[PDB]
């Protein structure tokens, strides 16, 4: 039961989608020819919320590649674990995106997704309790955000009781490897605010610098970022395949953390990390695990903390431990910052707990946090968006798909009414 | 003195990767133990010769052409030098010894020209170094990349360029001629992400073949260093590609991580639909061993096939018969070995042929006059500790790291009964009465308990005797009825067992490892982290006082055997004291020591993996 | 009902780049770049070929 | 002729019956296989055509990742499947998933459970619930439940085992709603209800048996003790026989008034137990002791409206009418003008038994104290705060709402508490 | 089998929407085929069942033989698609006197006829997308004036798509089914 | 609840009316293990695998976690008032 599929858009969300698909086969213990070659039974209690049988005793990941271009699904064809793929789990077309959230959205995003809904359809009736979706955006593209937003808005208005997640990453404020990127930032939100349960938000920046000071590594390639999102994706869920002395399904996540409905963008960090020099020094106990986790670095997005208070946050433990120990802790950092949370809100922190551990460790934690401090991000792309609308700069591209302008003072106008609710309940 | 004749050694070093290695046109197989090296003869499975020279762990193996010297790489701690290893042959001591490759040794080689061997540091100051043989010294060195490789190989003819493949990587590296410098030539495969294996060279340098976690076997041309073909059809290895070779006739046997051995015939074809392209490579024989392949080693037999020695990762070595000539390929079980840390040994009373070693993922049987263990009784993930024989010859009690004690049979059948929580957790020392009819379980949170048996009907009893620590041995007077508690804090403790109310004794100036009774008698011997034989009394007493961890006894005292930390085997004339027959050659911490009752034998294990057999004289 | 024309390029890369799937073997003898035009061959396609079977082959009653 | 059906809602309900009927097998000698190699178990047994005695309790849960665990568990000889219930689906924490939307379609299986379980008993004593206040499961359902009992049967009786949410200690952040709620329809159904809390029993954990480490499992084993100590004379010999009827006649003075603590002694480890005695004096001053108590609430803020002991082992009748007359003699503790008496004792002759991994030691002695006291108002008057704390920014309501409820229970719930909040001043 | 279960407003043993929808079923096909496909008309899967030789293509409710599917509920619905081929099911029914009637429906036949062990009945199915209802123990009192105890084995043949087999214990209205228990047909 | 859990609980009623016989899951060669140790005792000439016997249990899930140690070193926590944990 609780079974959950899973959608990758993008070039991006198809590679971190790699490596997600890539770390999990890996905890249940299965091979890239898709068979199980695990010890325990664990490994199979659980294992069909991730995904379905095959004959002969393989397994196939609940999974949907979407994209353009093709070019890319030869690629994740090609890696390592790309023969556990149903080779018509993978809907693309020959022409570009070119980054024109317009024709993503409007013109060549229309033309698929009578195809995708018919693949998704298709696999959400092969679960017997569907929990819930998730995505893997990449808000600067035009096939992540564009067709993203397109297909999410259509599951919504056909599964209104389920739940939709998204690990969107967000641009970088200082970094815009594109130019048009605030017109897709902006245009996409437009469609998620009222279109989503939780939304993750990630900036490759953060990515950077957790690798640079903490991994201590020299160069960081996109696998390495990849290889930490799909570390934070997989700890999300433990509850739903492994036992837990206080088990989190997702929905009793969102009701902990989203006391109003369009305060759904999260914040999120993972721990341990550490190099292979400090391995051998530090030592893993509850304490290690909560102060790297509240720590304002460990936020994978380009937020500060100490600009805002948590309305509400959330620490998901796994490894075996004492559930004394992270009933207090949680109960000192509520006490000892009470500046960094609110007041109206008693005890804004939940603290679940699994009974089984990561592969090769043996302590971890996921931190999630919903501040106020991710207010800042929208202030900064809702000032690049207004600087070149105020001079109309490349939005010819965007009226060449029968768009307006209208489409875009209604979404900054959205913005700013978000970002507005995010300093009311900040009091300062 | 070291009188001491070492009957029989039995041990494997599973899961080093190409350990095996088979003399070229000699009558010796050479495989590493948990220091050392070891040459047993091709045929007669006593005749051994050890080589010692290591300090921490044999890591690589690799043994040059023509019967001459062979490399051995070495383990270290964190931040020590590594030590590679050169040792002759016809002579069979140390040559060289060169220290680089700061964390460990990942691989090592030699060329056709014994001239040059290669070396490959470990995941950290991975770089690839080039030494000389008659002088022990570095010619050339460079860094690979960032993505670590893992294994390296000399080109069978023209001993100047070498194949290096790792996570991400492969090149050819080529040994310039006007400097002391290397230069690499990367691979270049279309799209294709490979975690490279295990790498080989035909014996023209034509194709290099290589396999690779997904399970494909990449074979690739060597003149430019470009992408041929893929690996098996019909499928797909399961646990990817581990321990690969080629026979002579061109085509190559391959084992994956499962025990799937199979042999494709690797001749550029021509794909039958499409003729401008080619086949995959076909599956001429297969077969099935048990567990994960880690080393071949070829033997020319040439009446119908070849024979390979095959080591596999459960460190059971099989003779795998081959013959192309009607395709047919049948193994053998030569010689198995326990697999790591052996922890507890046991006889049974009375017995001095057969005996039981209780190891960490299950309970093997083996028996005097030759290895050929008996039977394996299987717990799949959590280990044994102190397996012991009840009294006068009965049942297999073993007490798990569950903190469950469980009972077995001859043939052990199904168990016989499961003392479940029978501590905390990681019960430790296990002992029977003289009449079978109570068993003690002292566990490692420090506590001792026993339980009343009946004969179908188990007695949980609340004794609840509170130690001070963990509880390291436990012994019983046959002769009467009393106990003896060993512990992590070392204050044995004599307990009556009569009225169960700790008859007041108590030794303390350290802690202790193992303690033992002098036969029909009231004295006591005891081993603990200072060096410590005392004999004490019974009577609240300490009759003499002369790292050791186990101790054993004669019918009568008269040669106290005993181990430890250090390396050695020490025997005593336990009335007299002295250290005669003395034995070397344990390379690791021994744990255990049997006196076999009836013969005279000494049978010795330690947490390397291994088991040994000594004779024993006593002045 | 749906259309033919885009379905067959996604279809014919879906299997020939994706799967290990042959295109299988399409010959195209007498027919070179897009300038020169082809050398139509006089054979006619769907045509029944004879029987290849030897002489001998063929067991005796 | 003397039986009981214990019923177990939610996870931390099931968890601790893992522990209750963990002890009650080795009470009686049942192996782990429901057999051992009368009276004395029929009251928590019912032995089988030949041979078994599976346990008339009831596992009802709607999360299937912990009620899987006990069917794979040891303890799976134990219990017929047909007592294990599940469901594909839980209620997140929500009070209305799991009262309005998800309960309501489950308890028509359960409640024919029970029907083929009380016909089983001749003589039903009560019902015995173990709700865990907090959750979606316990709080939604566990009320749905009471309802639809007291509909069947009315005149019997239905106890309650109600972990509340703690003050200081809390993992979860909606948990002062669904409390509320809870009790606003509980009280009316049931009769009697005991209450207490986890954060109580950790620091009896620390301060008593002195281990660092306390896990769910040890705070488990010691409920197991309380009510093994209470049942006994329901199954056990002994002067003073206590009954369910005879200890609810004389403990609820007035029909909103039912709720009160627990305490329990002595509470010692082993190498405590053997510098001392436990004479009946000791146990009678530690069990009267605040510390000693299950629940964060302050005794010497109120006054006993009546108290009840159940010793245990060896006792004489006189001891305690010596001990008690000792007790009414100190000034720390008050009494109402109304109540002269207060004291309803008991005792039975069968010792505690202690389970092998268990952190108590043997005692031949013990007492478990209950009493009604008006003290306890205060910590009713935390959720009193909590709750307009938050309602009045009306969060999280979207949930509630959202999900079969309106506003009108709130205030409904609201008045409620007031109204015994009250209640609790007028016996002064 | 589903003995000591609870059987009170429904019970559903074939659901075409799930992990593994042919759990308890055994099938045998000879010249056909089984699959799960997407319909039209409603929007889902169905699973179908097809080939020829209706009498050899079908699928038993019980995994195997000597294993009874202990079911009481009287009134029993399949929602199936009419292909206008030849289509058959059978339903073995154990009476109040220990005699395993069994009642067959199909939809080549014409005419009915009760015999000792056998009752085959012509059914007269709509076009595309329909619910048929079984009273199934109105039919073993006016064929054998007897009365109705439990279901034995249900077994369906070749040329149909199946959605839903569920008993129903009393005849319900489209308003009183739940959502998952009705033909809902979009546009 | 449903059909799938139905007939789980159904298939574990029958793992429960049937003994277990603390069966080991798994029987190898047993009269030919026996038949080969009595060729070994006196012919003196056996195969290895033929001499083997191989018994397998349940144990346990859950692989092998190392130990939390549950407890600190005695000279860091201190109880209420300066005394041992235990
Ligand atoms: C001797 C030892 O313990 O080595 C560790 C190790 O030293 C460290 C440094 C590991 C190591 O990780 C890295 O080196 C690394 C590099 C780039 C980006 C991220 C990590 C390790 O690779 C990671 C690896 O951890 C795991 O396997 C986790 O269970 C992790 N696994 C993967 O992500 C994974 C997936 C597929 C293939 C390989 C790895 C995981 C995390 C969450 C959920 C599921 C799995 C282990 C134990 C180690 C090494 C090998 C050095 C660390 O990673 C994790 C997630 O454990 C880096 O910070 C931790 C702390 C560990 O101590
Ligand atoms: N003493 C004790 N308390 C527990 C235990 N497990 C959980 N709790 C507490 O019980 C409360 C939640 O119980 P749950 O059963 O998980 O909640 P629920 O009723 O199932 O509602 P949902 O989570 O929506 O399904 C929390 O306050 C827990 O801290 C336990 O094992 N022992
Ligand atoms: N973590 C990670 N991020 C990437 C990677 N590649 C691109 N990104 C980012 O994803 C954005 C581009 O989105 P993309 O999918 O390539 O364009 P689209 O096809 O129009 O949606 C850019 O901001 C990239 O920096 C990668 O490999 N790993
Ligand atoms: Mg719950």
């Amino acid at each position: 039961m609780r079974e959950i599929v899973h959608i990758q858009g993008g070039q991006c969300g198809n590679q971190i989608g790699a490596k997600f698909w890539e770390v999990v086969s890996d905890e249940h213990g299965i091979d890239p020819t898709g068979t199980y070659h695990g010890d325990s039974d664990l490994q199979l209690e659980r294992i069909n919320v991730y995904f379905n049988e095959a004959t002969g005793g393989r397994y196939v990941p609940r999974a949907i590649l979407m994209d353009l271009e093709p070019g890319t699904m030869d690629s994740v064809r090609s890696g390592p674990y790309g023969q556990i793929f149903r080779p018509d789990n993978f809907v693309f077309g020959q022409t570009g995106a070119g980054n024109n959230w317009a024709k993503g959205h409007y013109t060549e995003g229309a033309e698929l997704i009578d195809s995708v809904l018919d693949v998704v359809r298709k696999e959400a009736e092969s679960c017997d309790c569907l929990q819930g979706f998730q995505v893997c955006h990449s808000l600067g593209g035009g096939t992540g955000s564009g067709m993203g937003t397109l297909l999410i808005s259509k599951i919504r208005e056909e599964y209104p009781d389920r739940m939709m997640l998204t690990f969107s990453v967000v641009p970088s404020p200082k970094v815009s490897d594109t130019v048009v990127e605030p017109y897709n930032a902006t245009l996409s939100v437009h469609q998620l605010v009222e279109n989503a349960d939780e939304c993750m938000v990630l900036d490759n920046e953060a990515l950077y610098d957790i690798c640079f000071r903490t991994l201590k590594l020299t160069t960081p390639t996109f696998g390495d970022l990849n290889h930490l999102i799909s570390a934070v994706m997989s700890g999300i869920t433990c509850c739903l395949r492994f036992p837990g002395q206080l088990n989190a399904d997702l929905r009793k996540l969102a009701v902990n953390l989203i006391p109003f409905p369009r305060l759904h963008f999260f914040m999120v960090g993972f721990t341990p990390l550490t190099s292979r020099g400090s391995q051998q020094y530090r030592a893993l106990t509850v304490p290690e695990l909560t102060q790297q986790m509240w720590d304002a670095k460990n936020m994978m997005c380009a937020a500060d903390p100490r600009h805002g208070r948590y309305l509400t946050a959330s620490a998901l433990f796994r490894g075996r431990m004492s559930t004394k120990e992270v009933d207090e802790q949680m109960l000192n950092v509520q006490n000892k910052n009470s500046s960094y949370f609110v007041e109206w809100i008693p005890n804004n922190v939940k603290s679940s707990v699994c009974d089984i551990p990561p592969k090769g460790l043996k302590m971890s934690a996921t931190f999630i946090g919903n501040s106020t401090a991710i207010q800042e991000m929208f202030k900064r792309v809702s000032e690049q968006f207004t600087a070149m609308f105020r001079r109309k700069a490349f939005l010819h591209w965007y009226t060449g798909e029968g768009m307006d302008e209208m489409e875009f003072t209604e979404a900054e106008s959205n913005m700013n009414d978000l970002v507005s609710e995010y300093q009311q309940y900040q009091d300062a | 003195a070291e009188p001491l004749v070492l009957n029989s050694v039995i041990g494997f070093g599973g899961a080093i990767e190409n350990g095996l290695i088979a003399h070229p046109d000699g009558r010796t197989i050479i495989y590493p133990l948990g220091s050392t090296i070891v040459l047993r003869d091709r045929a007669d499975p006593r005749s051994q010769e050890f080589l010692q020279g290591h300090s921490d762990k044999v890591s690589c193996l690799a043994l040059s052409r023509s019967g001459r010297y062979l490399a051995s790489g070495q383990i270290t701690y964190m931040g020590f030098t590594a030590d590679i290893i050169i040792w002759d042959l016809e002579s069979k001591q140390l040559i060289h010894r060169m220290a680089l490759h700061k964390v460990k040794v990942q691989a090592l080689d030699f060329s056709c020209d014994e001239r040059f061997l290669a070396s490959l540091g470990g995941q950290d100051d991975n770089a690839l170094v080039l030494w000389d043989v008659a002088s022990g010294n570095a010619i050339c060195g460079s860094p690979c990349n960032t993505n670590f490789t893992n294994c390296v190989k000399f080109f069978n003819n023209s001993p100047d360029k070498l194949i290096t493949a790792g996570n991400f990587n492969m090149n050819v590296w080529t040994y310039d001629a006007g400097n002391n410098k290397l230069r690499p030539t990367d691979a270049t495969l279309g799209t294709l992400k490979r975690v490279f294996k295990s790498v080989v060279v035909d014996a023209n340098d034509e194709y290099a073949y290589c396999g690779t976690t997904t399970g494909d076997v990449l074979q690739i041309a060597l003149e430019r260093v470009l992408f041929k073909n893929t690996g098996p059809a019909k499928g797909n290895v399961q646990m990817g590609v581990t321990a690969t070779c080629e026979v002579p006739t061109g085509d190559i046997l391959v084992g994956g991580g499962d025990g799937s051995l199979q042999v494709l015939r690797t001749v550029p074809e021509p794909s039958s639909t499409n003729p401008k392209l080619l086949r995959k490579m076909p599956a001429l024989a297969g077969t099935k061993v048990e567990g994960a392949i880690t080393s071949i080693a070829l033997a020319d037999m040439n009446a119908r096939g070849f024979t390979f020695f095959v080591g596999t990762a459960m460190c059971n070595i099989y003779k795998v018969t081959y013959e192309p000539a009607t395709s047919r390929l049948k193994e053998e079980l030569v010689q198995t070995a326990h697999n790591d840390k052996i922890n507890g040994m046991a006889f049974p009373n009375e017995y001095s042929e057969v005996f039981a070693t209780c190891g960490t993922g299950f309970i093997r049987l083996w028996h005097l006059t030759t290895c050929r263990e008996l039977l394996r009784i299987a717990v799949p993930n959590l280990e044994c500790f102190c397996i012991a024989f009840t009294t006068d010859g009965s049942a297999i009690l073993s007490g798990w790291s569950d903190g469950k004690i469980r009972a077995f049979g001859p043939q052990s059948g199904k168990i016989i009964f499961t003392i479940n929580d029978a501590h905390q957790k990681a019960v430790t020392a296990i002992a029977s009465t003289a009449d079978s009819s109570r068993i003690l379980s002292g566990g490692e949170e420090g506590m001792v308990r026993v339980w009343r048996i009946g004969r179908t009907s188990q007695t949980l009893e609340a004794s609840m005797k509170d130690h001070k620590g963990p509880v390291n041995c436990i012994r019983i007077k046959g002769s009467g009825d009393e106990c003896v508690s060993a512990s992590s804090d070392g204050s044995c403790i004599l307990w009556d067992l009569h009225t169960f109310k700790r008859r007041t004794s108590l030794f303390a100036n350290t802690f202790f490892k193992s303690v033992v009774y002098h036969p029909d008698e009231s004295q006591l011997v005891t081993a603990g982290t200072d060096r410590k034989v005392t004999y004490w009394d019974a009577y609240d007493g300490n009759a003499i006082r002369i790292e050791v961890n186990a101790l054993a006894v004669d019918r009568d005292g008269e040669a106290l055997v005993s181990g430890g930390g250090d390396k050695l085997v020490k025997l005593w004339g336990y009335d007299e004291g002295h250290c005669y027959f003395v034995g070397v050659a344990h390379s690791g911490a021994i744990t255990a020591v049997g006196v076999t009752p009836d013969k005279q034998r000494i049978v010795s294990v330690g947490t390397e993996g291994g088991i040994f057999i000594w004779d024993y004289q006593r002045p | 009902n749906g259309d033919v024309a885009g379905s067959l390029f996604t279809s014919t890369y879906r299997n020939v780049k994706l799967a290990g799937k042959a295109p299988p073997a399409a010959n195209l003898s007498g027919t070179g770049s897009c300038f020169d035009t082809t050398s139509l061959s006089p054979a006619r396609a769907g045509a029944h070929k004879a029987l290849d079977v030897q002489k001998d082959e063929l067991p005796v009653w | 002729m003397r039986e009981v059906i214990s019923i177990h809602i939610g996870q931390a309900g099931i968890q601790v019956g893992n522990a209750c009927w963990e002890l009650y097998c080795l009470e009686h000698g049942i192996q782990p296989d429901g057999q051992m190699p009368d009276d004395a178990f029929n009251t928590f047994f019912s032995e089988t055509g030949a041979g078994k005695h599976v346990p008339r309790c009831i596992f009802l849960d709607l999360e299937p990742t912990v009620v899987d665990e006990v069917r794979t568990g040891t303890y799976r000889q134990l219990f017929h499947p047909e007592q294990l219930i599940s469901g594909k689906e839980d209620a997140a924490n929500n009070f209305a998933r799991g009262h309005y939307t998800i309960g309501k379609e489950i308890v028509d299986l359960a409640l024919d459970r029970i029907r083929k379980l009380a016909d089983n008993c001749t003589g039903l004593q009560g019902f015995l619930v173990f709700n865990a206040v907090g959750g979606g499961t316990g709080s939604g359902l566990g009320s749905l439940l009471l309802e639809r009992l007291s509909v069947d049967y009315g005149k019997k009786s239905k106890l309650g085992f109600t972990v509340y949410p703690s003050p200081q200690v809390s993992t979860a952040v909606v948990e002062p709603y669904n409390s509320v709620l809870s009790t606003h329809s509980l009280l009316e159904h049931t009769d009697v209800a005991v209450m207490l809390d986890n954060e109580a029993i950790y620091d009896i954990c620390r301060r008593s048996l002195d281990i660092e480490r306390p896990t769910y499992t040890n705070l488990n084993r010691l409920i197991a003790q309380v009510i093994s100590s209470l049942t006994a004379s329901l199954r056990f010999d002994g002067a003073l026989n206590v009954d369910i009827t005879e200890f609810q006649t004389n403990l609820v003075p007035y029909p909103r008034i039912h709720f009160m603590l627990s305490s329990y002694a002595p509470i010692i480890s082993a190498e405590k137990a053997y510098h001392e005695q436990l004479s009946v004096a000791e146990i009678t001053n530690a069990a009267f002791e605040p510390a000693s108590m299950m629940v964060k609430c302050d005794p010497r803020h109120g006054k006993y409206m009546a108290c009840c002991l159940m010793y245990r082992g060896d006792v004489v009748p006189k001891d305690v009418n010596a001990s008690v007359a000792t007790i009414k003699t100190k000034r720390t503790i008050q009494f109402v003008d109304w109540c002269p008496t207060g004291f309803k004792c008991g005792i039975n002759y069968q010792p505690p038994t202690v389970v092998p991994g268990g952190d108590l030691a043997k005692v031949q002695r013990a007492v478990c104290m209950i009493s009604n006291s008006t003290a306890i108002g205060e910590i009713f008057s935390r959720l009193d705060h909590k709750f307009d704390l938050m309602y009045a920014k009306r969060a999280f309501v979207h949930w509630y709402v959202g999900e079969g409820m309106e506003e009108g229970e709130f205030s409904e719930a609201r008045e409620d508490l007031a109204a015994l909040e009250k209640d609790f001043e007028e016996v002064g | 089998m589903f003995k000591n279960a609870f059987q009170s407003g429904f019970l559903s043993v074939l659901y075409s929407i799930g992990s593994k929808p042919l759990e308890i079923w055994d099938k045998q096909v000879s010249n056909g085929h089984i699959k799960r496909i997407t319909d039209a008309d409603i929007q889902s899967s169905v699973l179908e069942i097809m080939g020829q030789n209706v009498s050899t293509t079908y699928i038993t409710c019980p995994a195997d033989p000597n294993k009874t599917l202990g079911i009481k509920l009287p009134f029993l619905v399949l929602i199936i698609k009419n292909l206008n081929k030849y289509f058959s099911f059978e339903v073995q029914v154990l009476d109040d006197k220990n005699v395993r009637r069994r009642f067959r429906a199909s939809n080549y036949q014409s005419t009915t006829r009760v015999k000792p062990f056998i009752c085959t009945m012509p059914m007269r199915l709509d076009s595309g997308w329909n619910q048929i209802q079984f009273n199934l123990s109105d039919f073993t009192r006016r064929a054998y004036g007897t009365n109705y105890i439990e279901t034995l084995r249900v077994q369906v043949h070749a040329n149909c798509r199946i959605r839903r087999i569920y008993f129903s214990d009393r005849l319900y209205s489209e308003e009183e089914l739940p959502a998952e228990f009705k033909l809902f047909l979009p546009i | 609840m449903d059909l799938k859990q139905q007939v789980k609980n159904y298939t574990m009623t029958i793992r429960n009316t049937r003994p277990p016989t603390m069966i080991k899951e798994q029987d190898k060669s047993e009269f030919s293990h026996f038949r080969a140790l009595q060729v070994l005792a006196n012919g003196d000439e056996v195969p290895y695998e033929a001499t083997l016997r191989n018994v397998i249990h349940d144990g346990a899930r859950q692989p092998k976690l190392p130990p939390r140690q549950t407890q600190k070193h005695p000279g860091y926590i201190r109880n209420e008032s300066g005394g041992f944990f235990t």
